């Protein structure tokens, strides 16, 4: 309520070694980081990381809540850190905010498995365009 | 501090102490493979970036260090999951050009 706080709020760290810090700082419901990392964008490592130690919906709901903008961004890091698929496909499938199938496509033929997306390919094709 | 172990893990490679090395991986390292974990491979003392990349799970990257390290079979046991055609299409157009037909027909499985 007040550490987090300024994480948001002031800028004025060395948020790497405060990241660092963040790493080491094992105290068990880090979401500054969901921050303040971000904001300097160690996410990949990041999140690979974190489900390497565990990652469930925090960065999920991060990217949900706080901001669905890095959502293309980090479905490319959970595919890059080779992970499951159904949940972002529900991610895509309920409400999304911000995003472009023209991203996602590239992204996932990058990836080579756009396999499902039939929600946000009525999206794309009902516009004129798989 | 993480350098310090960085260049300490590089330096077990260096003298390739192996067997000790890769126990402490077992403490909480927070090294930084892929910067050691590449250096070890950069120098070429290969064996040892492997077992850095497995246990930190460098897919792709470790697959492609099996095979330069000399490891092969294990790198396709590997790659048969990074479906990665580097190696494949490697070793298949040196077969082509050079008018083989089993080691390129052996690894064409990923085309």
């Amino acid at each position: 309520k007040e550490v987090e706080r300024i994480c948001r709020e002031s800028n004025c760290y060395d948020p790497e070694r405060v990241k660092n810090f963040l790493k080491e700082a094992k105290l068990t419901d880090q979401l500054p980081l969901i921050i303040v990392c971000d904001r300097f964008d160690f996410v990949h490592d990041l999140v690979l990381y974190l489900y390497r130690n565990n990652l469930q919906k925090y960065i999920e709901i991060y990217v949900q809540k706080v901001n669905p903008s890095r959502l293309p961004v980090v479905i490319g890091g959970l595919l890059d850190v080779d992970c499951s698929e159904d949940v972002i496909k529900n991610l895509i499938l309920v409400v999304r905010g911000q995003f472009s199938t023209d991203e996602l496509v590239a992204e996932v033929e990058k990836r080579n498995r756009l396999k499902l997306l039939l929600p946000w390919l009525e999206a794309r094709i009902h516009e004129g365009c798989t | 501090e993480s350098y310090v172990e960085t260049e300490l893990i590089f330096a077990l490679a260096k003298t390739n102490r192996l067997a000790e090395l890769e126990e402490f991986i077992n403490g909480p390292n927070n090294a930084h493979i892929q910067q050691v974990g590449d250096r070890c491979y950069d120098e070429k003392m290969y064996d040892a970036a492997k077992l850095l990349y497995n246990n930190v799970s460098n897919f792709g990257r470790l697959a492609s260090t099996l095979v330069h390290l000399g490891e092969y079979q294990a790198a396709v046991d590997g790659a048969r999951k990074a479906n990665s055609t580097r190696t494949w299409k490697e070793v298949c157009f040196a077969c082509v050009d050079g008018k083989e037909f089993r080691l390129a027909q052996m690894c064409g499985l990923h085309i």
